[PDB]
């Protein structure tokens, strides 16, 4: 006859890498700016001063 | 076998103010897919007297035919994996498996002209008639919309710029001809783009809404799966990034062996590998409600000759 | 506002609403205009442009 | 077989069959295409090309 | 005459890992075509009086 490995001795391998879901970022980052006519206004004044 | 993993996104509301974050952490979810491999071989044996008698070189012919057979086997395995229902071959599908797959993948399945219910696959295929349920631009646009609205989004194969998302569709020559008949006198003959206009005469892979449609001659045509039990049905596969997975325990390799004191000479091609369609669960369990990760399948009626027998393509 | 009566705005729409807008646009304008950039969007796709928006 | 799914063949047809094919091809496709050679074939009457054939 | 040859493709099912390939090989089929050659000729003969006339 022919020698075969036991059913419980069949090795399964696992990968250390993983996939990530695809997420749409909206594209708003292109509209952010500190200029007066920016579609989205960025006010970073509270990063140096105090207040909520 | 080899197991690959997918990590689901976090969808928990932010902890605002001074509220404690310790003990209120988000439960990360992961999914796994197991891909098996198998050994596939073929061989050709030639006698020395037959080598002497033959006018052509039989060894070179054997090597070339073995290489072609290996390529054909890989292509057939990939095509078969593309049409697998939860890892089960389409011709070997059952009613329960097909119904579960249709229910759990209703956001990635688009029948012709956007018809079909959400409970039974057999009835949905039986709603396909050759008159209005062919493969056209409208069906392709609906399939593209499906690829962009599924709960786990399908990754485009490329993100070249401003809102452009690219995918690759595989279709039979008959479905490709139907798409060309839909595209020829409406958009291809009137567009000012030279590259797309030239495709009307020098036919090739088409482009529509960012999807590159390719003509693969070996996509099966299932027999008597359409309206009235007499209409042929063909699947079209719209794939993005991470659509199929190929595991290679041993690549295609050729060996030679001698038999009968060197009288006979045999060439063999062998390889250990396995091709599967990447599917991940969506329910509470790891593989509770499996979903096609990166593939949208569309069944359309056709008038072409069926490559699969009626008994073979039936729901066994 | 580059002048010459041209005013530009941004628009954000869902893929379903965007598909409806593209269906309204392609069969009439995108397939007939001689503008290469907008004509190529019939096949390549992407964000649409209409009336400066 | 250059690439990109392009497969070429040569068809030989009688002038009657060629005339029938041209009658099927002229008022539908050749009159509107922007390809200079195929458009010129409408008035010059050269060998036809369709689907790589 | 001359002879040209064609080698048909292999269309057998793949052998499983545990199945035996030694002895279950696939026989390659080869086809031949025999092209004959023949002598084709044609002649025209004219008399001297006809040349004068």
């Amino acid at each position: 006859a022919d020698t075969t490995p036991a059913t419980g001795l069949v090795v399964q391998q696992w990968e250390d890498k993983f996939f990530q879901e695809y997420l749409h970022d909206g594209g708003f980052k292109a509209l952010m700016g500190t200029d007066e006519n920016a579609v989205i206004q960025v006010k970073e004044d509270l990063s140096k001063k105090a207040g909520d | 076998s080899i197991t690959i993993a997918l990590v689901n996104r976090l969808n928990n509301a932010a902890v605002t103010g001074a509220s404690t974050l310790e003990g209120n952490e988000e439960d990360m979810t992961s999914r796994s897919l197991r891909i098996y491999v198998d050994k596939r071989r073929n061989a050709v044996r030639i006698a020395e007297i037959s080598e002497q008698r033959s006018a052509i070189s039989l060894r070179n012919a054997a090597r070339a035919t073995l290489l072609d057979w290996a390529m054909e086997d890989t292509r057939d395995l990939i095509i078969e994996a593309l049409g697998s229902l939860n890892g089960t071959r389409f011709v070997d599908r059952t009613a329960a498996i097909a119904d579960a797959w249709l229910v759990d993948n209703l956001d990635r399945v688009y029948f012709g002209a956007g018809v079909g219910s959400g409970t039974d696959l057999s009835a949905d295929l039986a709603q396909l008639d050759t008159s209005a349920d062919l493969f056209n631009v409208a069906a392709l646009d609906g399939m593209i919309l499906k690829a962009k609205t599924c709960n786990p989004k399908i990754r485009p194969m490329r993100d070249p710029g401003n809102g452009k998302r690219y995918y690759v569709a595989f279709a039979n020559p008959h479905a490709f001809k139907n798409l060309r008949d839909s595209m020829d006198n409406e958009y291809l003959s009137n567009t000012v783009v030279q590259m797309q206009a030239s495709k009307l005469f020098e036919g090739g892979d088409l482009m529509w809404n960012g999807v590159i449609v390719k003509e693969t001659d070996n996509i099966p045509i299932y027999e008597n799966l359409g309206a009235g039990g007499t209409a042929e049905v063909t699947p079209v596969y719209l794939c993005g990034a991470q659509a199929l997975a190929v595991a290679y325990a041993k690549r295609w390799k050729t060996v030679t062996e001698e038999f009968d004191y060197g009288d006979k000479y045999g060439v063999a091609v062998d390889g250990i590998y396995g091709v599967r369609k990447i599917i991940f669960g969506s329910g509470s369990g790891d593989t509770d409600d499996l979903k096609d990760h990166g593939v949208v399948t569309g069944f359309f009626a056709t008038t072409g000759a069926a490559t699969v027998a009626a008994a073979a393509a039936a729901e066994n």
